[PDB]
């Protein structure tokens, strides 16, 4: 909500969102699923020490 | 669909010049000439210059004494159908003459740039 | 591709004249000399008319000779505004000279006729002629799109024909 | 720029002849086999007819092609003035010739045709009808003027319609 | 039967270019000319170079700078009646020019081939 | 607005000489010419001399002695649109000939300016 | 392939001199002259310096001082078709003649290198 | 840029000589010839002398008595570009022949300063 209101074409200002899951293949193609927004973008790891 | 080419506008210095009928324009190149001996060879190149020949109603808003001193100018060949062509300091060619309300201008150039 | 050509014409005579003209129509023939007591003038008005089209340049191009007659009222010898009709004729020769419409370019005056004979001066009209003459393309040979997958060729040697027949039916796509 | 044109050739005519003219009036349309039956002659008198205009050499002018119609009194077989008309068709022709005429320059003569059949013979009048072709010009495009204080630039990114939208609303001027 | 040639069709890289009258077509060959003296003796060779001459419209798809930039084409010469003629290795000869929606193209070759 | 040339008044001595059609106007300048080489590379000045060419009904009261004999004069060149021309100490070039009620006057100046 | 030689740019120092419609190369190396007795006898050596002889139209950047003040040089006949040459060491030679807005030139050195 | 030299003007004791067509220039110098042995062995100097070749119509202010009779001047070669040399204490050499009208004529100087 923050980002859309920043990426509005008023506010002006722009943000990407950066992030990593850890975890199994399951529960990151669930996750990436789950979301779908043009403004956050993950990594998925497994077992990342 | 397959537009073709029309009335053709000349400008000079971003003003149009008002061009009778069949206003001409011969792009800067080469000019591939035959090599023939024994047999057939190919061709040769020889540097041409960019040639606009264009017909202006004679004592016009424009003036004569204006376009016999066009040793600088930015002519710009203009196509109805949307390609236009541009002279990079063009300068006025052959001999000016006021005869019958009618002037001939070849402005020759350089080189011609496919801008736009 | 005249069609489209027509309609550019007048749509850019509507937008030039707006209400000065009190309405524009295609015509269908030239003017003739019945024209004038069978049409729904309401003058002023203007009417483009498609006179033809000579031989163009290419074999895939023609020289349209289309027409705009303008019309107006002569109410006791006095044309109704001299100066309206004379700005009106002036404004459509300037507006639809050199410039595209559509598919055709190059529009080029070519002739100007008064047109006003009797049959129109007692009928109490101006009818003052435009002609026009335009580079129009003709149409393009119509695409075509199909896709059918390619699974056998049949070829048949042309050898007389109560001779033994020979042939080979190929069927490409099969695997053995 | 025609009607200026028949302007100016009208005052230059009333200039010119004064009194010798009866009257001057600008006629609608060429001269048809009725005209005579139907037109307040009152000869002599002088009617400027404007013929139309054929192709000029650029794509901003025309050829128009005026017309002079001279009109007299042939009582019992005898015009009223020989000398008079004879005069007054050879000081319209040289007051008319070469002569701008507001926009319209360069009047060149073309033809003077008697122009008298039976028609007018019977109804006792002369028409001396001289010719006449001039290089004018059309109007120019109608200029603009406005001045809005520049505040708001709204520019949208072309993204397929039901993509989420893409903007800036610029708003200039707005300081912070 | 005895069919007679109607139109021609010019065509370069395989894709037709609209040619309006007078496509003119000139074989690669020999041109015999006259060997004069005390009596006639014969005739002498000259070898030639292929040459097509057809006029284009301006401002179409094929467009003024890749007519003047084609240094190799293939060039090819169709008689409606039948005869084909392809020119190997052509390129563009003579100083093209835009007049009046109007360019000739001289497309000219080493050596002409009678395919198809 | 933009009226065009139309008629030319072509005067020696303050006095019109009846030219009939096309009277023809060369001004004096530089008359700027192609340099080619390995590539273009500008123009080249010549120096011209003003010319003007019209033609007069043979037998007028000007008579042809009086035209021969013409070896210093001062020309007006006036286009009727409002812009005029004199020629500084023009003299007649040509060979004169009064054919068919017609003469053919080049009256040459060695410089052309445009006074009023 | 059908790239014939017909114009060839000079360059020294690369300047890309400007130069005139004939340009002339002779590459250094042996004179093949005959030495003929009874018999022929074959041939006879002897030295031959590399020459290159171009005109320059004048009023360019480079001038006439600094040709006739061209002492050590290094200069360079470029073909269009991309035969290169180089003369090391090179020095101008003759009477560099100012005829007509041309400068007749030649510039000769002890060393020619065909490079690329 | 774009004017490249095709007229000159001559000057003596700042006259302007009235010249034709033909204008020839020689800087002052060295001649550069070659001495050659088995090996091209460099070139050789050599002194030369300003030269300006001119030719002038007769009839002018200058006349040809006052041509034979110049022993002392200075000599002012101007070029329409603007490279502007100068000659002091120069002499006519040669014959100064009156041929068909025209005087051809030669100056000679030992120095030559490109001024301007």
């Amino acid at each position: 909500t923050e980002l859309q209101e920043r990426w509005g074409p008023v506010n002006q200002a722009d943000g990407f969102a950066v992030t990593v899951l850890s975890g199994t293949y399951g529960d990151i193609s669930t996750f990436g699923v789950s979301r779908n927004d043009h403004l956050i973008s993950c990594m998925g790891i497994a077992g990342a020490p | 669909g397959n537009q073709r080419q029309g009335v053709a506008f000349i400008r000079v210095n971003g003003m149009e010049l008002e061009s009778m009928e069949g206003a001409s324009f011969t792009p800067s190149g080469i000019t591939r000439e035959e090599v023939t001996g024994s047999r057939v060879y190919g061709w040769k190149g020889k540097p041409r210059a960019a040639k606009v020949e264009c017909k202006i109603p004679g004592g016009g808003p424009i003036g004569l004494d204006e376009i016999i001193d066009w040793e600088n100018i930015t002519v710009e060949f203009q196509a109805d159908t949307g390609e236009t062509w541009m002279l990079a300091n063009a300068w006025q060619a052959d001999e000016p003459k006021n005869d019958g309300g009618e002037i001939s201008l070849v402005l020759m150039a350089k080189q011609s740039k496919r801008i736009a | 591709m005249l069609e489209e050509t027509e309609a550019a014409l007048l749509a850019r005579v509507r937008e030039l004249f707006g209400a000065t003209l009190r309405q524009v129509e295609p015509l269908t023939g030239t003017w003739t000399n019945e024209d004038v007591h069978r049409l729904f003038l309401a003058p002023p008005s203007v009417f483009l008319a498609w006179m033809g089209c000579g031989e163009g340049r290419t074999r895939r191009e023609v020289e349209s000779r289309w027409a705009f007659f303008v019309v107006a009222e002569l109410l006791n010898g006095e044309p109704v505004n001299r100066p309206g009709i004379y700005q009106i004729v002036e404004r459509l020769i300037a507006g639809v000279n050199g410039q595209t419409f559509g598919p055709t370019t190059g529009m080029r005056l070519t002739q100007v006729r008064n047109l006003c004979d009797d049959n129109r001066i007692n009928a109490g009209v101006v009818l003052y002629g435009v002609l026009f003459s335009g580079t129009t393309p003709l149409p393009s040979v119509v695409d075509l799109d199909s896709l059918d997958d390619y699974e056998r060729h049949w070829q048949t040697w042309k050898f007389p024909d109560e001779t033994p027949e020979f042939a080979a039916h190929i069927n490409v796509n099969q695997e053995k």
